[PDB]
């Protein structure tokens, strides 16, 4: 028997459904969402990190001229300074007074840290939904993990489960995202080979282990100090190091619908948006006929305690007269009241205690025990707290 | 070499040499002959290509020698039916060999102490008919397409079959109706018997036995070889005094993705008209003709052309793409 | 691969089936069996013998080579190769058609896209076999039917655990015969390979060409494409500094 | 060489929480500069961040969708109003 | 959080929410979760006097 039901996309709230197969005794199933995962299909554009300005020993040509060689290196800069005459800890180093030159060469490379400290620039396309659902089937909790597309079927205890398709196609991620360790940012990053100095993307590489790199840092060599051997330069500071300070809060803190952002792989977890349809094909072996199920007569409902709150703040005692020993399903026929008990045991002339949750002060509700209904009269009172820490 | 856990063993062989049964380290388990070409997948008790310290060495062999495993030589290993067999692959318990016409399969080797052990099993070997084609191309030069075939590499890699002891090989010729009694003719072999009648009705005999006041149909006899290996065949019964004890041998001719050369059909006589294309198709062999529109509605149509045919196809503003056999798709656009 | 071992023939006794955790595991014990062999019989008793017939379904050795992949297509990323005759020379520009990815060739910044149409010939569920892509609504993982596409489901061609629904039932062996007869629905993959029809390469609209490894839609004549070219000032010459033309006839 | 490791951070002491009509009151007592952040669990999140250093009393409105408050390195506190 | 009759009094009242935790792997120590001193917190967040 195929049972189709729609529950809201809210993790941590248990929802009860009444399964009524004509000619067979009713069945109550408790369903709870443990996790709702939205994983987007990613395509890595590039990775950014701290850059390394590789500067070798300057070629000081005494009594002569040095010449710059055009090298194919990222941000390669070269300059020859005429009329140089510096010294050192020991003393001078040249013979001529004004006929000396100094070759100052430099280039930008990926730092050794790029393998560890790096930010990844991804391009999010489409997302695949998957959910973890808890089901109280035949007095036992069962775990169901399947894609929320409405096609992927999972069989647990001979019962076929179909989850989805999702009501909303909404994702907290944009078409362009940036990932650093455990934080995801919705950034409109510069394209590959179009990075600016001092900004995010001043150094662009394909992977943290990649050979070829893109570099735009605005590196210019300066003339050295009087009688000094050094390579002075003017360069815009690391865009990655600046971004790490001026990035703000990630999607984990800024995303709507109370989204929780996870990493490796990047995904949107527990986003309270829309509803979720669930199809359960319960086998015929789990069903018992109305005629073969114990019938109930002489029913009275007494409510000794009730407090209208988010949790089960109501207690109800139901008296009965059963035909035989067996299991009977308990379900509220009123959409305002919800019962904690899914199924109980009956015998003959006895009673049963049930826990119920409601919002109304004056609650008149019908409880369907097995196949017979009973009217419950309750005058629930307000709770001590105005704000609660759990949804209902 | 997932052999860290696995080890060579000592199992029953019905013929260790000169018709005498013993516990052989070269015991036969299962002899598979599913290959139509004639290749045999032999499962043995020992392990080939692995050393005692669990390391890969193709020139070395690992066999069981009185409670402890010992190393031997790959060159010492031999397979024979009536004449020697050419070994075309060795890995663990599995041996691949091409054998001539024979009635008994023999598998042996030589140890460190220069002592040779061999297991013989009764196996009817006569390569029968096995083929699913005429094996014949095909063009030497044509269009390159991806396909799959079974390679001719004998090397012991990838695929493997399960081998076990022949088990106790059943034989109804062992029993004979001696007037009103049943005589079990051993013929220098170890025979396992069982009868419905009283007295002695079980055991493992090496001598000629006689069951008083019994019928041949009420008795069952089988020869116990425990020296040789045999393929885990569903057409052969499982060894009685054995649970799931089995060996494994690497098999030749694995499946590999290759490139198939296909010919391109001759260009048809093409004549253009007012928003239409006419083709005079002359196929030598059954050639597939397919066509689609290069717009919103493609409307795919397919037909197998075999005889001389004239086809009139309408060409829309978006364009018409026609594919004639293995040739590259012909694209047509109307003039403004 | 229907892995069937040697049948356990118990002479003068009863054999018992052991419940094994294997894909499509089937077990049956047949009473009153008395078959023979090339040599002869094999049992002593006339009717007190049993035969244990056990079987299970595994992935064939070919699965590493011959296999069809069931993919779930989400979103698509466009990229184009454009030839430009800039300053009397042909230049090659390869960039993503998103309207953000900039490529500099001969000091000129090139921005390709964004695409006019977001249309793709692929659906949300696709099937890939060698060099052919099919828009198929394949059965979900662990819900395959016997004789159909998905009768045997595995995560990867090298995966350990497999799903199997082939409807395998053992039959009673023939009189005086040692064999394991069975009734099983034929390979769904082998049947599909014969009854699949034409791939997207032949059926897709707008004259789409389907390529593999990775799977992609090539040269689909749909919509338009905006191209932004930031030509440097060095490539320009003033009207006053350019040669003027007078007295023209065509 | 540089290697990715795990840093151990302390969790700030739980503030004195008092509930009201669609509002939440928090008495923050920080020992060191502690970051306070809050967002709505609906369509409009409206993220607000502030570094709490001294004794402070904060009144935050709780909508029907819910309000998520993060006080330092502690796990986010979730609040929903009663029906 | 801690109430006593006089600075030299014998009996005291205590509500500090003290809970013991499981010790670290191969470590001898008594880890615990307890709310910090209310008096020390008040001494910082009391404001101006009368």
């Amino acid at each position: 028997y195929e049972h189709v039901t729609v529950i809201p996309n809210t993790v941590g709230v248990p929802y009860k459904t009444l399964v009524n197969r004509p000619g067979y005794s009713p069945m109550v199933l408790e369903m709870e969402l443990l996790s709702v995962t939205l994983e987007p299909t990613l395509s890595l554009d590039y990775i950014t990190c701290e850059y390394k300005t590789v500067i070798p020993s300057p070629y000081v040509k005494c009594c002569g001229t040095a010449e710059c060689k055009d090298k194919n290196l990222p941000d390669y800069s070269c300059k020859v300074f005429t009329g140089v005459y510096p010294f050192m800890w020991g003393g001078a180093y040249c013979f001529c007074d004004a006929e000396n030159t100094q070759l100052s060469e430099a280039h930008v490379e990926k730092s050794e840290s790029c393998k560890t400290e790096f930010a990844s620039a991804y391009r999010a396309h489409t997302a695949s939904a998957s959910a973890k659902l808890r089901v109280l089937y035949q007095g036992n909790n069962i775990t169901v993990t399947a894609y929320a597309n409405g096609d992927h079927a999972v069989t647990v205890k001979d019962a076929k489960f179909i989850v989805g398709p999702m009501s909303s196609a909404w994702t907290p991620f944009d078409n362009k995202i940036v990932v650093y360790k455990g934080d995801v940012y919705n950034m409109d990053y510069p394209p590959f080979g179009a990075g600016r100095p001092g900004q995010f993307g001043d150094i662009q590489s394909r992977t943290p282990e990649s050979k070829d790199v893109y570099a735009n840092t605005q590196l210019v060599l300066q003339r050295p100090a009087a009688g000094t051997v050094h390579v002075p330069y003017s360069q815009a500071p690391s865009g990655f190091k600046y971004w790490l300070k001026e990035r703000g809060a990630s999607l984990q803190h800024t995303a709507p619908f109370g989204c929780q952002i996870a990493t490796n792989p990047v995904r949107a977890v527990n986003c309270a948006v829309g509803n979720m349809p669930i199809s359960i094909d319960i086998p015929e072996a789990a069903f018992t006929r109305v005629v073969d199920a114990p019938s109930l007569t002489d029913m009275s409902c007494e409510v000794p305690a009730c407090t209208h709150s988010s949790d089960f703040g109501g207690v109800a005692i139901i008296k009965y007269a059963a035909s035989k020993k067996g299991k009977c399903a308990v379900h509220s026929m009123t959409n305002a009241v919800t019962i904690r008990e899914a199924e109980i045991e009956v015998e003959g002339n006895s009673q049963l205690q049930i826990s119920f949750s409601t919002a109304l002060a004056s609650a008149e509700f019908r409880v369907q025990v097995c196949s017979t209904q009973v009217h419950c009269a309750a005058e629930c009172h307000p709770p001590k707290d105005h704000i609660v820490n759990y949804p209902a | 070499n997932v052999y860290k856990a696995t080890r060579p063993y000592l199992a029953h062989c019905p013929d260790c040499g000169e018709g005498h049964s013993c516990h052989s380290p070269v015991a036969l388990e299962r002899i598979r002959n599913e290959a139509t070409d004639g290749t045999l997948k032999i499962q043995v008790s020992l392990q080939i290509g692995i050393k005692t310290d669990d390391s890969h060495d193709w020139t070395k062999l690992r066999y069981m020698d009185n409670h402890m495993p010992a190393d031997a030589e790959r060159a010492g290993l031999f397979v024979r039916t009536s004449a020697p067999c050419t070994i075309t692959g060795t890995m663990g318990h599995f041996i691949l060999a091409r054998c001539p016409k024979g009635e008994t399969l023999t598998v042996g080797f030589t140890d460190s102490r220069k002592i040779s052990h061999s297991c013989t099993h009764p196996f009817h070997h006569d390569p029968p008919v096995i083929g699913r084609e005429k094996f014949h191309s095909r063009p030497q030069h044509g269009k390159e397409l991806p396909c799959s075939t079974y390679v001719q590499s004998t090397a012991a890699t990838t695929e493997e079959i399960e081998v076990h002891m022949p088990p106790d090989t059943p034989d109804r010729t062992l029993m004979s109706q001696q007037s009103g009694n049943v005589k079990i003719t051993v013929n220098g072999q170890t025979v396992r018997y069982k009868c419905n009648c009283g007295g002695s009705n079980e055991g493992l005999t090496t001598t000629d036995k006689v069951i008083n006041n019994c019928k041949v149909d009420q008795c069952h006899a089988a020869v116990t070889n425990h020296k040789k290996w045999q393929y885990n065949s569903p057409l052969v019964p499982r060894n009685a005094e054995l649970g799931d004890r089995k060996g494994k041998i690497h098999i030749p001719f694995p499946l590999a993705n290759v490139t198939c050369r296909v010919p391109k059909a001759r260009n048809p006589t093409v004549t253009y008209g007012k928003n239409q294309v006419i083709m005079l198709l002359y196929p030598d062999h059954p050639t597939l003709l397919s066509y689609r529109n290069m717009g919103e509605e493609p409307n795919y149509q397919e037909e197998w052309v075999m005889h001389k045919k004239e086809v009139v196809l309408t060409v829309p503003t978006e364009g018409l793409e026609v594919t004639w056999g293995n040739n590259e798709p012909y694209k047509y656009w109307p003039q403004l």
